[PDB]
C-alpha cells in the first residue's frame, strides 16, 4: 500500500534561552592561579567582616578547609588588609567603613531581553558613546531573546550613593606596576568587561529605579567599580582598582533597545 | 571521500553518543532499507537496533569513549546472559508457529 | 548505618513531634504510643545530656519553638531586625508547627500565604460537630460577595460530615483519592484563629475533555453515572458529550522506554504543528524515575534531523561532571582490599590524568596491554600482598614478577637462560622499555598507598590524606581542577563534621569511602530546568508550574508512585497525625497537581506490553482511576443511548492508543491522525 | 638505603625510572656500590653508550653527582672488580647474568653478545676468496683508465672482492658510489654463469633512493650485456624493510632460521648502523654472502655511542699487512704499501680508505693541527669557505643576518606562493648546524631566536604558512621517517603539509596527522646526516664545552654540497677540532686479542 510520512513547515523552534554574559564573550603574584584558587579568594570575602580587622586564627582555619598549608596565612591576613583599607574613586571610601546595614553580598539578578539581541545592533549604540568599546572588534553572539543572569559580587550605598563592586584575580605572571591606568582597561577589552559592567549598571538601574520610590540615575548612582585583588598594593592607591562611570546617555538608550 | 564521511561519523560520536551516530550511519548508507529487502534481514535489524540501545545505556555511564569499546569487546567475548540483553521476539512472530 | 537512620528519626521527631521529645528530655514515657519506644527515649535523653558535656549550645529546634510562641504572643508589635512582610508561594504542605509560629507571628509581620487548591469549596476534614461553627467564616472575594460552603447549613449535616471523621462523599471522587495531602494543610489553614482568608478563582469554561475534568474538580461535583437504576442506567445522553477531535486528554500504550520517547517525539511534533503560538518552554514532560531514561530521552533528540530537532533540556538528572575521575579515586580509596587484578590496574591507567602524572601516553598504553598479558601479569602485586590474604606464597604471576621479568629483559636476552628462575621477557630491549620504567613507578606509588590506609587513623588524621592522595596519583588539568575539588570540598566537610561533633576514635577507611559514595551521587543540577528548551525532569513534590503541554512517562504500576518504605521502628508511622508527610501521598497529590496545572493538553503514557517476552503490564492506580472517570461522566457522538458500561469501555477505547512494536512498522506511516514525522524510516517502511 | 637517595635522582632528573626500576631490582640489597653501577650502567646504555668501564665510575671527575653518594656508601673500598663481581648481579660471563664484567668495561649481556657476534664476525667465519688474479687485474686495468699511479679505487675493489667482508671508507664527495659501480661490474663479470644476486640497502629511505640515483647513474657509465643489465639490482630499500621488522613488534622474518636470499650485499652509509643493527644482520647472513659497507670514519653517526664502523676504520690508519701489501701489488698492477708492525691481520686487511676526492682542503686540515685550519679557511677564501668571528652578541645577531641571506632564496619562495615539489627541493639548498642542543647557541637556542627574528622582520608571520617541517620519529603508518623534511600551505582544500615520495608523487597530510614535528630551520649535525644540502652554515658557542667535538663540525662541512658559511671563534673552533669523541666500546680491545 501507499504510505507518506508528515512534513514540519514551520521552523521547529526558535531562540529562548536563559544565559549569562559567559553565553556571550564564549607578594600577591605567587599565589596559585585556576579556578579553584579564584574560587578561594572570592570565598574569602563572601563571609568576611569589613569592620572588623583581620584575625590569623580565621585565615588559618579557612585555608586549612580549603586545603592549603600554613605557607600562605600569614601572607594573607597581611594583603587582606591592605585591601579594605584601600580607598575608592574620589570620595576615598574604605571597605572596613561599610556598615551591614549597605552592604549586599552576592546578587543574583534577572534581566530580561524582549526583542532579539543582534551583535551589530548593539556595538554601533556601544561604540557611539563609550570609549572603551574602540579598541577590538565588535562583539560576536548569536541572536538571543530570553532573560539574562549575572552575580554581582558587592553593592553597598555610602553617603546616599549607590556603588556596583567586583572582584577579579587571574593575572598568573604579573606582579608590579603591569597593573595601570592603561593596562587595567587594556585588559577589560581584551576579556570584553566592557559590556560585563554595563550590563550589570542597566540591571542595578531596573533595581534601583524599582525598589526606590522616586529615583534618579544621576543622584544616586556612582559609578562602576573593578576591585583587581592581585593588584592591590599598599605603595600605590591607583593599582588594583578600575573606577568608569556610564555616560547616562548610554543606559537611557540600551533601556529603550531591550524593552523595545 | 570515506574517511571524511567516517571523521565526520566520529564528530557526532563525540557530540552525541552511540545511538545518534548509528542513526546517521543507517540513514546515509541506507542499511536499514536494503536489510528490510534482504530475506531474513529484519531480524538481522532487530538486533542491530536493539545493539544500539544497550550501547547508549552503556555509554551514558561511561564517558570515555575507548572504554566503551571495551566494553562492547568485553560483552562480547563472554555472553552477560541477562534479560535485558536477551534478543528480543521478531515482529510478525505472532503469525508465525510457536516453538 | 544505624547512627545515621536515627538521626534521621530524630530530624522528623523535631518538626513533626517536638512534644515527644520535650517528655523524652525529662525521661518520661509517652502513653499509649507503638513499641520500641522505650530505648529511645535515652538516647535522646543521653544526647542532650552528652551535648551538654561538649559545650555546644542546648538550644533545638523542638524545644524552642515554644518560648518563640510565648515571646511574641505577649510582646510589643516592632521586634528588631524582622522583615516587612513575607511570601509563601508553591508550599501546599506545611507542619503544624511551623503554622502555629507563623500564626502569632502574623500579629507583627504581615504573611500572605500563595495556595493552589483545586476546590474553590472546602473538601477539608471535621473535627468535631461543634468545630463546624469556627469553620462558617466567610471567604471574601474580589466581587466583595461573601463565599461559604456549597449548600449553605444543609450540606454540613447531609451525608457529606459523618460519624466522628471528617467529609464522606467529598464531592468528585478524583479529589478525595488524590487529595489526601491538601485536606489536611487546608483543614490546618482554616484553623488559624487571626487568618483573614480571600479568594480569587477564574471559572475554567469547560469545552475540551480537560477542562470538563478541571471543571468538575473545581466545582466539586461527580459527573460519573453509577446506573443505580435500570432507567438510569439504560440511557447513556445524560453523561457529558465528548468530541472526537478532543487531543486535550490522550493515553497511549507503548511498548519499551525506547519506544515510548520516541513516539512522544512524534506527538510533540504534531502539537507545535497545530497551534499558531507554541513555545517548547511552554512544554514539560516528568518521568518516574528520570536516571533510567535519561539515555532515551537524549538519544531520541539528539539523533533527529536538522529541520526536525528541538531543543531539549534534562533536569532533576543526578549532576555528574567527570565519571572516571570520581569512580578512579573510589576504587583508589579501595587499595589496601583490593586484590589489584591486571585489568584493574590498566582501568587506573585508562584516566588519561593517571597516566599524564606518570606520562604514560596513549600509544604506549597498547603496548603496555600486549606486555601485561604476555609477561604473565596477573595476580597481585607483591608476595607480601599474597600472604595478607592468607594464599600459599607463589612468587610468580605478580606485579613485581612481571615487573623483574620485563626488566630483566630488557638487559639481558631470553636465549640465554634463567637468572633467579625468572625468564627474561625479549619483547623490548630498547627505547619503548623506557614505559615499562614509568608502569614501575606507578606500582611503587601504589605499594606505598596500600600500606598507608591500612591501618585506622582519627579524623584529623584522615584530613591530609586527600591532598596527598590526589596530587600524587594525578596531574590536574583545566577540565579536572574542577572535579578534584569538589572531592576535596565534600571530603574535609565530612570530616569536618566529624571533628565539630568530637569523635576521636579511630576510623577505618572503609566507612569514608562509603560515605564518599554516598553523598557525591546527591548532587544534582537545577540550572536547565526553565532555560527554554522541553523541560525533561522527575516529578518534584510541592513544585507545580502551569503550563500549556504537560507529559508524563513511566506510569506503569509498581514503577509509580514511589515506594519508599518507612523504617519500621518509627514512631510516626504507627500514630499518625494531620501534617505527617509521606511519600505515598506526595507522589499521589502529585497526580492532582500535574492534572490541574495542565492548561491545553494532558500527555500520558506507560507501557501496556513488555517489549521482551510481549506479556501485560498496567498502568498506574492513578492513571486507573483516571481513565475510569473519563468513560463513566463522558459518552462518544455515535452512539447517544447505548449503555452505561458498554459506552464507558467505548471512550476509553478511543482515548488509548496503541503504537506499534518497531519504529519502521507501516502502520506509523498511514494517512491519518497519528503519522509518524520520521522520514529515515519511510523507504524501510515502503 | 640508597633507594631513596636514588628517588632524589628522579626529580634531579639525572636517571630515568627504567634505570633506577632496573637497579633495585637486579642488584637488590647487596652493597649499594652494585646498586648505583647498575644504575649508571642503565642510564648510559639509555643515551646509547655500550659500556661503562670502572676507571669512569671511580674518579670523582664523572658526571652525576649522585655519585657523590657513592663515598658515604662504597667507603672507598678501590676495588670495583672485588665488589661487582662477588654480587649475583655480575659475573664473568659463565652463568646467565644480567650484567658481565670483562675487560674492566661493565655492560649489559645485551651489549656483551653485540660486541661478541660484531668483532667475531670480523675477526672469524670470515674467509679470503682465492681467484684468477691475471683475470681480476685484467678486468680493473679495463675499469680504470690509468695505470700509472697507485690508486686507492682500484685498491678499494681489489680488497673487496677477494675478502668476504670488506669496509670502503672516504668522505662525501670523494667518488665512493662510483667505485661501488666499477665493484659491481667487475663482480657481474667476474662470474658469468653462476648466479649473481646484489641487494642495496641503507639505514634510511632518503640515502637508499640516493644510492639508486648514484648508483644508476655510475653504472650507465660502464658497458654490459644483457645477462649483466639483468642481474643489475633494481632499487634500494630500508635496512628495517629488508629485514622485515614488524612496525608493532621487534621480531624479525630473517633473523638466524630464514637467511636473507642474496649473493653480495651493499649497504651504504654504514656510520649510521649501530652495533645492535650491525649483530642482527651478521646473524642473517648465510656463508656464502659477501657483505660490504659505505661511509666515513671521520663521520658523526661513527664515533657516536652504540656505532661499529667508527672503531673499525680505527685500525685502518696502520695500513694493510705486510703480505697483502704484495698480494695488492700484484693485482693492481702496482706499488701497495705495507703498514707497520703486526696488530689485526683479518681486520687491517678488509679495510680500504680512500683519500682522493675548499670543502675537501678543510676537512683533510681537519685531522691535522689547528695551523692548517686557519690558513685554509683565510686565504683565497676557496668561494666555498667563510669565516665570521663571534663574541658579543652583536655579531650574533649579523649571524642570524647572514642565516637570512642563505634563506633569501627560500623564503622568498614561500612567500611567492609556489607548489610544495618545488619547494621541497628548495629547502635543501639551506639549512643551519649547531653543535650545542641547548644556550644561547643550540637547537633549542636558535629555534627561540631565529624564529624571533622571524617576528621583528616581516618575512613570514605567525603552524604558519610556508612553513619547513621536518619529522622528529619514524611512523611506519604514514610512510615517512625521522630525517625527512615537509613543507605546509594551503593548495584551497585546506592547510596541509606535503611530502615528497620516492617515486615523485606528492602526499598531502594534515597538521594535526603527523606523529611528530619541529622547527627544521636549525638542525642538529646527528640528524641531519645522509641529506645534501647546497648552502650550509654552522654555528658554535662562545662557550667551551665537550659536546662540540671534531667530527660534528666535520659532518657539518660535509653536509654542504657546495655552499658553506661559518660563524665561529677562531679560539672555540680551532680548539675543538683537537678534541675527538671518545668511545667506550670495547671493539677495538678485542681487536687488540
Amino acid at each position: 500500500a501507499e504510505l507518506n510520512a508528515k512534513t514540519l513547515q514551520r521552523l521547529p523552534g526558535d531562540n529562548w534561552r536563559v544565559t549569562s554574559y559567559s553565553g556571550l564573550q564564549q607578594t600577591p603574584h605567587q599565589f596559585p592561579r585556576g579556578a579553584s584558587p579564584g574560587t578561594f579568594l572570592h570565598s574569602l570575602f563572601e563571609d568576611l567582616d569589613f569592620t572588623q580587622p583581620v584575625d590569623p586564627n580565621w585565615v588559618r582555619e579557612k585555608l586549612e578547609l580549603g586545603g592549603f598549608e600554613s605557607q600562605w596565612e600569614p601572607v594573607l591576613t597581611e594583603w587582606i588588609t591592605a585591601v579594605l583599607q584601600a580607598p575608592l574613586n574620589e570620595t576615598g571610601v574604605s571597605l572596613s567603613q561599610l556598615s551591614a546595614r549597605n552592604k549586599q553580598v552576592e546578587m543574583e539578578f534577572y534581566l530580561p531581553i524582549s526583542e532579539p539581541l543582534i551583535a551589530s545592533q548593539l556595538d554601533t549604540l556601544i561604540r557611539q558613546f563609550d570609549p572603551l568599546s574602540a579598541g577590538c572588534p565588535p562583539l560576536e553572539f548569536m541572536q538571543v531573546r530570553g532573560m539574562l543572569k549575572g552575580f554581582i559580587d558587592l553593592v553597598f550605598r555610602h553617603e546616599g550613593r549607590y556603588y556596583l563592586l567586583d572582584y577579579k584575580s587571574n593575572w598568573l605572571g604579573e606582579d608590579s606596576s603591569a597593573y595601570t591606568q592603561q593596562a587595567m582597561a587594556a585588559a577589560m577589552q581584551a576579556h570584553r568587561y566592557d559590556l560585563q559592567y554595563q550590563l550589570y549598571t542597566l540591571a542595578l538601574h531596573r533595581y534601583l529605579r524599582h525598589r526606590i520610590a522616586d529615583y534618579d540615575y544621576e543622584h544616586h548612582f556612582g559609578g562602576v567599580i573593578y576591585l583587581f585583588l592581585r593588584g592591590v598594593d599598599k605603595e600605590h592607591p591607583q593599582q588594583g582598582i578600575y573606577t568608569t562611570r556610564p555616560n547616562a546617555g548610554l543606559i537611557a538608550l540600551m533601556d529603550e533597545m531591550f524593552a523595545g | 571521500v570515506v574517511v571524511e564521511e567516517f571523521d565526520g561519523y566520529r564528530q557526532i560520536w563525540r557530540k552525541r553518543g552511540v545511538m545518534p551516530m548509528l542513526r546517521a550511519l543507517m540513514s546515509a548508507r541506507n542499511i536499514a532499507e536494503n536489510l528490510l529487502a534482504t530475506a531474513g534481514g529484519e531480524r538481522r535489524l532487530t538486533d542491530i537496533l536493539h545493539i544500539s540501545e544497550l550501547l547508549q545505556e552503556a555509554g551514558t555511564q561511561l564517558e570515555s569513549e575507548h572504554a566503551l569499546v571495551r566494553w562492547l569487546s568485553q560483552h562480547i567475548l563472554e555472553p552477560d546472559s541477562n534479560a535485558s540483553s536477551q534478543q528480543m521476539r521478531l515482529e510478525s512472530d505472532k503469525h508465525l508457529v510457536q516453538i | 548505618q544505624l547512627s545515621s537512620k536515627a538521626a534521621d528519626l530524630f530530624d522528623q521527631y523535631l518538626v513533626y513531634r517536638p512534644d515527644w521529645l520535650a517528655q523524652w528530655e525529662t525521661g518520661h514515657l509517652v502513653e499509649g504510643l507503638g513499641e520500641a519506644q522505650a530505648w529511645q527515649a535515652p538516647l535522646w535523653k543521653a544526647l542532650v545530656e552528652y551535648t551538654h558535656q561538649l559545650g555546644q549550645p542546648r538550644w533545638h529546634r523542638a524545644n524552642l519553638y515554644q518560648r518563640f510562641i510565648e515571646t511574641l504572643e505577649s510582646a510589643t508589635t516592632c521586634p528588631p531586625g524582622l522583615p516587612s512582610r513575607v511570601f509563601i508561594c508553591g508550599i501546599s504542605a506545611l507542619p503544624p508547627v511551623y503554622l502555629q509560629a507563623l500564626q502569632a507571628l502574623g500579629k507583627h509581620i504581615e504573611i500572605h500565604l500563595l495556595f493552589t487548591n483545586p476546590c474553590r469549596y472546602y473538601w477539608g476534614d471535621i473535627k468535631d460537630p461543634a468545630y463546624l461553627a469556627k469553620l462558617l467564616t466567610r471567604q471574601r472575594r474580589h466581587s466583595f460577595e461573601d463565599r461559604e460552603l456549597p449548600l449553605f447549613r444543609d450540606s454540613e449535616n447531609a451525608g457529606q460530615l459523618f460519624n466522628s471523621d471528617g467529609e464522606q462523599d467529598v464531592g468528585n471522587p478524583l479529589l478525595a483519592s488524590w487529595g489526601k495531602l491538601g485536606r489536611d494543610y487546608i483543614y490546618l489553614l482554616s484553623d488559624l484563629e487571626s487568618s483573614q482568608e480571600l479568594d480569587a478563582f477564574v471559572d475554567v469554561t469547560p469545552d475540551n475533555l480537560l477542562h470538563n475534568i478541571q471543571s468538575d474538580i473545581l466545582e466539586l461535583e461527580n459527573r460519573a453515572v453509577a446506573g443505580v437504576n435500570i432507567e438510569e442506567f439504560s440511557r447513556s445522553d445524560n453523561k457529558r458529550p465528548l468530541d472526537p477531535l478532543d487531543s486535550s486528554i490522550t493515553f497511549h500504550v507503548c511498548h519499551s522506554p525506547q519506544r515510548e520517547v520516541e513516539v512522544l517525539h512524534d506527538r510533540l511534533l504534531a502539537m507545535l504543528e497545530e497551534d499558531p503560538t507554541l513555545t517548547p518552554r511552554d512544554i514539560i514532560v516528568m518521568v518516574a524515575d528520570i536516571d533510567s531514561y535519561s539515555p532515551f530521552i537524549q538519544a531520541v533528540f539528539g539523533s533527529a534531523p536538522a529541520d526536525r530537532y528541538l531543543p531539549y533540556a534534562i533536569s532533576d538528572r543526578r549532576a555528574r561532571q567527570s565519571h572516571p575521575v570520581l569512580e578512579a579515586f573510589i576504587s583508589l580509596l579501595s587499595l589496601p582490599d583490593s586484590r589489584f587484578v591486571s585489568e584493574d590496574v590498566l582501568a587506573l591507567l585508562d584516566v588519561p590524568v593517571l597516566a599524564a602524572r606518570f606520562d604514560i601516553t596513549e600509544e604506549g598504553l597498547r603496548y603496555l596491554r600486549q606486555w601485561v598479558n604476555e609477561s604473565g601479569i596477573r595476580w597481585g602485586i607483591d608476595d607480601d600482598n599474597v600472604r595478607e590474604l592468607e594464599l600459599p606464597a607463589t612468587g610468580q604471576h605478580t606485579w613485581r614478577f612481571g615487573l623483574t621479568r620485563m626488566l630483566l629483559g630488557y638487559a639481558m636476552e631470553s636465549a640465554q637462560g634463567e637468572w633467579q628462575s625468572v625468564l627474561p621477557y625479549d619483547e623490548s630491549s630498547g627505547l619503548i622499555a623506557e614505559l615499562v620504567g614509568h608502569l614501575a613507578s606507578l606500582l611503587m606509588q601504589l605499594n606505598i598507598w596500600r600500606r598507608g590506609l591500612a591501618q585506622e587513623r582519627p579524623l584529623e588524621e584522615w584530613l591530609p590524606v586527600c591532598r596527598d592522595m590526589l596530587n600524587a596519583f594525578f596531574l590536574p588539568d583545566a577540565e579536572t581542577e574542577a572535579a578534584m575539588t569538589l572531592i576535596e570540598q565534600q571530603w574535609q566537610a565530612i570530616i569536618a563534621e566529624g571533628l565539630g561533633a568530637q569523635y576521636g576514635d579511630a576510623v577505618p577507611l572503609s566507612l569514608l569511602r562509603d560515605e564518599l559514595a554516598q553523598r557525591l551521587d546527591q548532587e544534582r543540577i537545577s540550572q536547565r530546568f526553565l532555560a527554554g528548551p522541553v523541560n525533561i525532569c522527575t516529578l518534584m513534590p510541592m513544585r507545580s508550574i502551569p503550563f500549556k503541554v504537560v507529559c508524563l512517562l513511566g506510569m506503569n504500576d509498581g514503577v509509580y508512585p514511589r515506594q519508599l518504605a518507612p523504617l519500621g521502628f518509627d514512631l510516626m508511622s504507627q500514630k499518625p497525625k494531620r501534617g505527617d508527610r509521606s511519600r505515598r501521598d506526595d507522589d499521589r497529590y502529585l497526580f492532582l497537581e500535574a492534572l490541574i496545572s495542565a492548561q491545553q493538553k494532558l500527555y500520558i503514557s506507560y507501557i501496556g506490553r513488555s517489549i521482551q517476552d510481549n506479556s501485560e503490564r498496567f498502568p498506574s492506580v492513578l492513571v486507573q482511576e483516571l481513565i475510569d472517570y473519563i468513560g463513566q461522566s463522558h459518552y462518544l457522538p455515535g452512539d447517544e443511548a447505548l449503555n452505561c458500561d458498554e459506552s464507558e469501555a467505548r471512550v476509553k477505547a478511543h482515548l488509548t492508543c496503541l503504537h506499534t512494536r518497531m519504529p519502521f512498522d507501516p502502520q506509523n506511516y498511514q494517512p491519518g491522525e497519528r503519522q509518524s514525522y520520521a522520514r529515515e524510516w519511510l523507504p524501510a517502511a515502503s | 638505603k640508597l633507594q631513596k637517595q636514588l628517588l632524589e635522582a628522579v626529580e634531579h632528573k639525572q636517571l630515568r625510572p627504567l634505570d633506577v626500576q632496573f637497579a633495585l631490582t637486579v642488584a637488590g640489597d647487596e652493597h649499594p656500590a652494585v646498586t648505583l653501577a647498575a644504575a649508571l650502567l642503565s642510564h648510559d646504555a639509555g643515551e646509547g653508550h655500550v659500556c661503562l668501564p670502572l676507571s669512569r665510575l671511580e674518579n670523582n671527575e664523572a658526571s652525576h653527582p649522585l655519585l657523590a653518594t657513592c663515598v658515604s656508601e662504597i667507603g672507598e673500598l678501590q676495588n670495583w672488580e672485588e665488589c661487582l663481581l662477588a654480587s649475583q648481579a655480575v659475573s664473568r660471563g659463565d652463568e646467565p647474568t644480567p650484567m658481565i664484567l670483562c675487560g674492566d668495561r661493565l655492560y649489559l649481556n645485551r651489549m656483551w653478545c653485540n660486541e661478541r657476534t660484531v668483532a667475531r664476525f670480523f675477526n672469524e667465519v670470515n674467509h679470503a676468496i682465492e681467484v684468477d688474479e691475471a683475470l681480476l687485474a685484467q678486468t680493473l686495468d679495463k675499469l680504470f683508465p690509468v695505470s700509472d699511479e697507485i690508486n686507492w679505487q682500484k685498491v678499494a675493489a681489489a680488497v673487496a672482492l677477494t675478502r668476504r667482508i670488506s669496509v670502503i671508507s672516504g668522505g662525501p664527495g670523494t667518488g665512493k658510489t662510483t667505485t661501488v659501480a666499477k665493484l659491481l661490474a667487475a663482480l657481474i663479470q667476474m662470474a658469468d654463469g653462476e648466479r649473481c644476486r646484489i641487494r642495496l640497502a641503507a639505514p634510511t629511505g632518503k640515502a637508499a633512493a640516493r644510492l639508486t640515483e648514484s648508483l644508476g647513474k655510475a653504472l650507465r657509465q660502464l658497458p654490459l650485456t644483457d645477462e649483466q643489465k639483468k642481474r643489475i639490482p633494481e632499487d634500494a630499500s630500508t635496512l628495517h624493510r629488508l629485514l622485515g621488522a614488524q612496525p608493532g613488534s621487534q621480531r624479525l622474518r630473517h633473523h638466524a632460521g630464514n637467511p636473507l636470499h642474496l649473493d653480495v650485499l651493499v649497504v651504504d652509509e654504514a656510520s649510521m648502523i649501530d652495533l645492535p643493527m650491525m649483530s642482527r644482520l651478521i646473524d642473517a647472513l648465510p656463508d656464502h654472502a659477501r657483505v660490504i659497507f659505505l661511509g666515513d670514519r671521520d663521520q658523526l653517526a661513527s664515533v657516536e655511542a652504540g656505532a661499529v664502523l667508527g672503531d673499525i676504520c680505527a685500525y685502518a690508519n696502520a695500513g694493510f699487512t705486510a703480505e697483502r701489501a704484495r698480494q695488492l701489488s700484484r693485482l693492481t698492477g702496482t706499488h701497495v704499501p705495507a703498514g707497520t708492525g703486526t696488530e689485526a691481520a683479518s681486520l687491517r686487511d678488509s679495510l680500504c680508505l680512500l683519500q682522493k676526492s675548499g670543502i675537501g682542503q678543510l676537512a683533510a686540515a681537519i685531522n691535522r693541527g689547528d695551523k692548517t685550519a686557519v690558513k685554509t679557511v683565510f686565504q683565497q677564501d676557496f668561494t666555498d669557505i667563510e669565516k665570521r668571528l663571534l663574541q658579543s652578541g652583536e655579531d650574533y645577531i649579523a649571524m642570524l643576518e647572514e642565516a637570512l641571506a642563505g634563506y633569501g632564496r627560500y623564503l622568498d619562495l614561500l612567500q611567492a606562493r609556489a607548489e610544495p615539489d618545488l619547494i621541497i627541493q628548495a629547502f635543501n639548498e639551506y639549512q643551519l648546524l649547531c653543535a650545542l642542543r641547548e644556550g644561547p647557541f643550540g637547537v633549542a637556542g636558535l629555534n627561540e631566536r631565529i624564529e624571533q627574528f622571524m617576528q621583528q622582520k616581516r618575512k613570514i608571520h605567525r603552524w604558519y604558512e610556508g612553513r619547513p617541517v621536518m619529522i622528529a620519529r619514524n611512523d611506519s603508518a604514514l610512510g615517512l621517517f625521522n630525517g625527512d623534511i615537509g613543507i605546509a600551505l594551503d593548495r584551497g582544500q585546506g592547510t596541509r603539509v606535503w611530502f615528497a615520495m620516492p617515486d615523485g608523487n606528492i602526499k598531502s597530510v594534515q597538521p594535526s596527522r603527523l606523529p611528530e614535528h619541529e622547527t627544521t630551520w636549525a638542525m642538529t649535525v646527528h640528524k641531519s646526516q645522509g641529506s645534501e644540502f647546497d648552502h650550509a652554515a654552522l654555528i658554535l658557542p662562545s662557550q667551551r664545552t665537550p659536546v662540540v667535538t671534531r667530527e660534528l663540525v666535520y659532518t657539518a662541512v660535509t653536509r654542504a654540497r657546495r655552499r658553506l658559511s661559518l660563524y665561529a671563534d677562531e679560539r672555540i673552533l680551532s680548539a675543538a677540532i683537537a678534541t675527538r669523541t671518545e668511545r667506550r666500546s670495547g671493539l677495538a680491545a678485542l681487536f687488540s686479542s
